[PDB]
């Protein structure tokens, strides 16, 4: 007799597709920042939460497919949004400017326009530090310069208290939902996985906002991995998994000013001084035997559908938009843009040997050093509207960023079977959220249970 | 054992229920360090976004979703313990299975999915059948 | 029957009550074919007014007043099932009326409502006379 | 011993006032309109809601008491305000126009007034079609002509892509509340029911606004009901129910002119532009035979203290209010307002079949023909407030309605016994929601229930 | 006895308990006697302050804390009445205390506080001790 | 065998800290008033609340840690901001003014300044009765006389209908908090209790701001108290609960005109007409024996440290703010400034009868006889921003009120062992609040019971 049977708390898995909760940790609470760009009244991580590994089970995930990069990006735009919600603006700061190329492309040229006060007619004049970039000349009435950012939409400040320094953040599941996470290195975006390992607030992660790369971010061990949602589609951004980890040093020896200035009832705008010194470019140094190690190690874990085990090319993005034709960052409120232009000019086909360098033998200029530049205004996500102003950091922004992590692009106006050409893609930024989402998956858990008993 | 303690069994997966649940509906604690009323340490802004507010809300939707299996157990009177059975017998309507083979080699989960409109088609006569035709124990002697 | 069954009995509509709760608890599948997230099936915008947000807002009214009775069952004790008793006899309070006729004659509402704070004055005596008086069952011997 | 027992589940139904919500069919969300003036995300109407029947049971019911027009009411205009909010607005359509008589009491007189652009100081010069509703003579300077809409209030569009169709709409009950409705015919709005058919989501309706009238409406079977809140007051409206239906022909045969020009950044305004061909008038042709038999069965079902079986009179309204003396619906979007001047002069006192007409030998002007009328702007439920606008329909306006209900007002400004008068009424805009609610009442449902029980 | 009857007793305090438990769930009434809607008896304003939102606010706090201790008397199968037991022995953690003093002279807090983690201490063990190594009643002949 | 058993409502109170809830008895809904600056749609009372008595129980107590007052003082912050929102604006009220000092220091002078009307560009003018104390005299261009509070900030009408008397209020806790209510008289703020007497609803009270005093408040019975948070703390409020109450007489012997003008587009500004008859001054006049009693009573209470029991001394205010250096509360919509330079000349320190006074032979001048004052403007809980506009109460102002405690402070700048002085201390609004908060204490309530039990 299969007399149906009914039972609880039964193990069950199924597909979820719910909210994830914010988690930071003990130390988070204690940066004593009053929002380090990230930090919120959300709930703590807990001591010690369960991450039982599931063995002789299976579960079949798809980073790609999964909603948690949704909710991440959201909950992002909803936080910032809420954040520049206290900042004061800059609507009058928005007014026409005349800058001095004094620095002679150096793009440091101090402006002085006009900066309002509190009384309606009460207006004195100033002058700030202002970049190529900030402000356009006009071939119109070529009268001065007027910011980009502020003919286009309206101006305020970016909090500059609040400085965007990258913090640990943990993902907690609700009350019967889990995350499944698979505990595999070659484990790829939509696979089955075998470790499986329930998770109730997926480990802490390190978002730093950055373009065709990664910043301090999860490492992928054991191997080189190189996913793509589409391989044959060259337009598909090609994710690669570095085994290893470079030294950056985004480092700009030249100090900062601030001029803390009162501009409204309780509004101050800082204006970036005068710098003391020799006024010198950023520089940034970078390691050469490792890259060439991991490089070896793409080229072989690029060979796909390699010709006789030698295709692998690499160009330079043809152009488009500074944040995909380039790598930016954030970094002490400043935002980084450390260039890309030493890895498009190098050729692992034949051997990967070849282009090898000894570390005893290291050649004179072998040491990475190219141009690394920065940026005051920001339109997270590509969302055209009200920008902001990213004050100064009075002192030589020393950026140390590690790598973990790659974007490339399949090169489609090209020959097919001719010779793979990869360039850099910096179109999709969720490739940079969902490199770290491809074990997670959220997993709802459901007690009922029947069952023919006797 | 959360949700481990079971690749494929039925015995095996039953008595590994409390250990699940119990791990499972651990995120209370996770609640009570919170330690996030207005400030970590120093100072800070209310930043309290539609991320935060949605964090309790998914929390309020899956609470809502427990309660729902409450008021299951209470209409079937099967809220005493994970162990309540069904005045009901498994219909044919699932295909010819070992019942055995069915607990050991369907992890129960192959016994659910192609029982899956029969396990639910199995599940509604319980209110009626085993509440509406409710009848007590065995009828013995003494 | 969700309602009916059930003109002027007492008995019936005793046996009835399963296939009413059935039929009235029975809107979650509506809920569940809402279709309704953003669009029909080209375009649509937001129109979420206070018309709908009181959908929701009913419900839940409604659903707490459901849950309200859950809790009342646990009070007593008498959660189990809709058979259970009380360990409080009918106070003279109502009049002089025969029992069975009241069930017959009383379509549960004549005897309800001319005892009607007769009921509501048997009802608040259960819970310190059905637990806080808690006895068990019979006393006998074997 | 009468032992008191509690029970579970009982069948109990209670007085119930509570919410409803709105369910529209599956026909409903495949609509694919955005919204044609009616629809949501709210939920659809269930595959198959039960409608349990209940026999040998009774119910009491009162329409007019019923508490569902009001919560109809306002989730209509809460619905109607979420939906203009989208809305593009009209204040600088609102300036001053110059209209020229070109159709010459017609109406139809091109305007052309300064509609404002993209920038502060570039205005250009546009003309539309406007009627002489639209705005006003102005006879104190006496200068040009204004929006009478627009001295008043706000201008606004009207959501020209929501066009204003009739969509069924479903009213679902709470969990625990039912809707106990009358199976009867005859069953009058406060009166008892013996066929209680408990009703978990109300029938599928159609409210189409309307004055005076009913349109695509619940057709009353089996006789002509004629109620009233109260027949003795003579300013209580007379609903009346008839049994069969007519065939309305309030078609505009002249088609429509759309001009979409952008205003705003991003808003457009749809100017009625010219008319292609000879600009003629709306007509109507509606049916003799079935109309004068319907009128026979209402002159008949008038006669509630009629002397002698001879009192039944109609006249028209007196005057007031343009949606209170003619009958006004929304059909295409267009507010169509097709007159009711034929049916005040007709009486039905001494013979019925006097006044009757024969199909075969129906004489030469029998087919009723009347102007009809139509109209860009409306105040819903006589709210005074921002207005809004009416788009073109871009073609010739065909409205299909049919006819299931009236609304009279007794005459009070005549002899109390001599001759019943009964003259239009169209005060009341919730007699027409309440006509159709005479059988639903939302009922609660309470298991609770004490017995004696041995 | 709302809440005394109890001084510095477990057997009394214990014996008060249906008399404080509806004595304290008492305020449902008091919701009830609200007429409250718009005005008091003449003219009125909206008026609803964060003051009120947040009475109704502490409300739904608090009866959400009663739904809690439901949910947990489902958790152990405790919910039947105030009377249930637990499968788990008082660890030697709690201080020599002889038990009938403890009662006598803890007032049910003496006893919980220097067994207060103690208490907790054995509070989680009750779920997969009378529910995950559940056993039924004693092992008798007739 | 002390097999742990577990116990549910067992009785249980633990340190509650969560929201009360406002209760308003039966009688408050029959003020009929739309709000007398106090009524809501909140809850009323219950009939008939039970306030179990513990006893053979004992709980401690600390009403300055007692967080009633916060939420307290917040919703009635929130109630006044609300019940603000409906009332008209005074923004061009703000005009200059040109006030004539007609009653000559009497503060009477009709002041006549423009009031705007609904047309942008139809202004006529009036003139209303202003204090010296809304407007200030300008010495930098000494052309008129401003609105000091329009000048500062926004100025906007004090909902005059909204009359500001004090009604009864109701604090309700949540289902499972309790207010355990010490029944003691000599009960201390931060001290056990034995008669504890659990609460569900705390009784009603009287909330009339006042400033170093109480009006028709809770009564001390049995003793004088003469607490504070720190009594060495010079600086800390000296609260003194007097045993008997004393009759007040701030009652304001001359009419008021109100001149209900219409302003905005419905908008009416109630200015003070002139007044009828010869103008005089607002008198009071207060008893002489019972307050004698009373002082023995406090310099008897006083005598804390008292050097060989005679070191009670007091003193005026050195000076401050005016809401701190005197007495303010409100009657009638009036904010009454009743002055007290009557209780700081008097010494009780050697004999407490050398001070005192027969009734029976009552001096001449015994009956304190003192100036009384007046004001329309107001800002609560010292908050400066949007002020308010108190109108006529159109009738002599009769204000009754009692007394039944008292706040003062200690004399830091001067000597520590010499002479105690106490000086009216009106710093703190929260000690008011706190007087009768000294025996309340919500209480949490847990039926959870572990126990060890054979
Ligand atoms: C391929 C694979 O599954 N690798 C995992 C490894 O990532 C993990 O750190 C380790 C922990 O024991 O377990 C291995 O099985
Ligand atoms: C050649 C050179 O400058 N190397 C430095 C290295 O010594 C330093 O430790 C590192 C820090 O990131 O930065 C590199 O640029
Ligand atoms: C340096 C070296 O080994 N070069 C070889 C070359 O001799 C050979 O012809 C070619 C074919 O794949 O591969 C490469
Ligand atoms: C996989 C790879 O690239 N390995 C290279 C190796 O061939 C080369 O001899 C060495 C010299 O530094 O660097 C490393
Ligand atoms: C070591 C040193 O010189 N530091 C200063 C730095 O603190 C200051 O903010 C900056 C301003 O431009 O000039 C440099
Ligand atoms: C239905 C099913 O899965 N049957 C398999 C059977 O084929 C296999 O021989 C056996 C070995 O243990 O395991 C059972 O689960
Ligand atoms: C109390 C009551 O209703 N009594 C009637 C009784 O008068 C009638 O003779 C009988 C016939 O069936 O039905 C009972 O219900
Ligand atoms: C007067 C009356 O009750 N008429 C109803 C009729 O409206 C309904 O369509 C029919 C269904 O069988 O049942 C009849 O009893
Ligand atoms: C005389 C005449 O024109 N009759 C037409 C009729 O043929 C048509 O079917 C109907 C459609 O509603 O409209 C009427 O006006
Ligand atoms: C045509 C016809 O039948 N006319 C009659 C008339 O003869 C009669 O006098 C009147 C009285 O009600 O009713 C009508
Ligand atoms: C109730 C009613 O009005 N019936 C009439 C009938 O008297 C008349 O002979 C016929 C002629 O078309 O029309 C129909
Ligand atoms: C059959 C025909 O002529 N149709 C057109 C119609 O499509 C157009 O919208 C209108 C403009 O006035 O002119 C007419
Ligand atoms: C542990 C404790 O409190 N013990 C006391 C005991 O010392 C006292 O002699 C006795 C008198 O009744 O009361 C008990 O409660
Ligand atoms: C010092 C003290 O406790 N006094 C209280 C008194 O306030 C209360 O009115 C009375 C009621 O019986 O009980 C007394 O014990
Ligand atoms: C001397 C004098 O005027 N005494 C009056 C007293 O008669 C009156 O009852 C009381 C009312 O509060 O006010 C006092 O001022
Ligand atoms: C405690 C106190 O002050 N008592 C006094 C008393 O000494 C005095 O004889 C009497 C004369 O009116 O007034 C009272
Ligand atoms: C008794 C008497 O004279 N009363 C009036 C009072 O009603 C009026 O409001 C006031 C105006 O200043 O003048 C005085």
């Amino acid at each position: 007799k299969l007399w149906v049977t009914v039972y609880y708390g039964v193990p069950v898995w199924k597909e979820a597709t719910t909210t994830l909760f914010c988690a930071s940790d003990a130390k988070a609470y204690d940066t004593e920042v009053h929002n380090v760009w990230a930090t919120h009244a959300c709930v703590p991580t807990d001591p010690n939460p369960q991450e039982v590994v599931l063995e002789n089970v299976t579960e079949n995930f798809n980073m790609w497919k999964n909603n948690m990069v949704e909710q991440m990006h959201e909950d992002i735009i909803s936080l910032w949004d809420q954040s520049l919600k206290p900042c004061v603006k800059l609507t009058p700061l928005c007014v026409t400017l005349n800058c001095t190329d004094l620095r002679n492309r150096g793009e440091i040229k101090n402006c002085s326009f006009n900066i309002t006060t509190s009384i309606r007619d009460k207006v004195k004049k100033d002058y700030a530090l202002f970049y190529r970039l900030d402000v356009v000349p006009i071939d119109n009435d070529n009268t001065s310069y007027r910011l980009i950012n502020c003919n286009t939409s309206t101006i305020t400040q970016a909090c500059p208290k609040v400085s965007f320094e990258p913090i640990p953040i943990h993902y907690c599941t609700p009350a019967g939902f889990a995350i499944l996470k698979c505990k595999d290195k070659k484990f790829n975006g939509t696979g089955p996985c075998k470790n499986v390992s329930t998770v109730q607030c997926t480990h802490g992660i390190r978002p730093v906002v950055s373009t065709q790369l990664l910043l301090n971010g999860s490492l992928a061990e054991e191997e080189v991995v190189i996913r793509s949602s589409n391989f044959t589609d060259n337009a598909k951004n090609i994710i690669v998994q570095l085994k290893e980890s470079v030294e950056i040093n985004c480092t700009r020896p030249n100090n900062n000013t601030r001029k803390s200035i009162h501009i409204g009832p309780g509004r101050a705008f800082y204006t970036t001084g005068e710098i003391i010194g020799d006024i010198r470019q950023a520089h940034c140094n970078i390691s050469r035997t490792k890259w060439n190690n991991t490089l070896n190690q793409i080229a072989t874990k690029l060979k796909e559908q390699f010709g006789n085990n030698k295709t692998i090319v690499f160009n330079q993005s043809s152009g488009g938009d500074p944040e995909i034709v380039m790598h930016s960052f954030n970094c002490g409120g400043e935002f980084f843009y450390c260039n890309s232009t030493q890895l498009f000019n190098s050729t692992w086909n034949f051997n990967g040997t070849w282009n090898l360098t000894q570390s005893n033998g290291t050649e004179g200029n072998d040491t990475i050093t190219l141009p690394c530049r920065i940026k005051q205004i920001i339109n997270m996500w590509q969302e055209v509207g009200k920008a902001m102003y990213a004050p100064p950091i009075r002192g030589q922004i020393r950026c140390s960023s590690n790598i973990t992590g790659l974007i490339l692009t399949r090169d489609g106006g090209t020959n097919s079977s001719g010779s793979e050409i990869f360039r850099p893609g910096g179109g999709d930024m969720r490739d940079n959220w969902r490199s770290e989402l491809y074990k997670y998956k959220v997993v709802k858990i459901e007690p009922l249970g029947v069952a023919p008993t006797k | 054992g959360f949700l481990g303690a079971a690749g494929s069994t039925m015995g095996a997966a039953s008595m590994t229920l409390t250990v699940q649940a119990r791990q499972l509906l651990s995120g209370i604690v996770q609640q009570q360090n919170n330690l996030l009323r207005a400030i970590e340490a120093q100072q800070h802004l209310l930043q309290l976004t539609v991320w935060g507010i949605r964090q309790l809300q998914a929390r309020v939707l899956a609470v809502e979703r427990y309660l729902r299996d409450q008021q299951l157990l209470g209409i079937w009177g099967c809220s005493g313990k994970l162990i309540c059975t069904t005045a009901v017998p498994w219909n044919a309507s699932w295909s010819n299975k070992s019942l055995e083979q069915i607990w050991n080699n369907m992890t129960w989960m192959e016994w659910d999915r192609e029982i899956n409109n029969y396990t639910s088609l199995i599940h509604s006569l319980i209110e009626e059948a085993q509440n509406q035709q409710e009848k007590n124990e065995q009828e013995l002697l003494e």
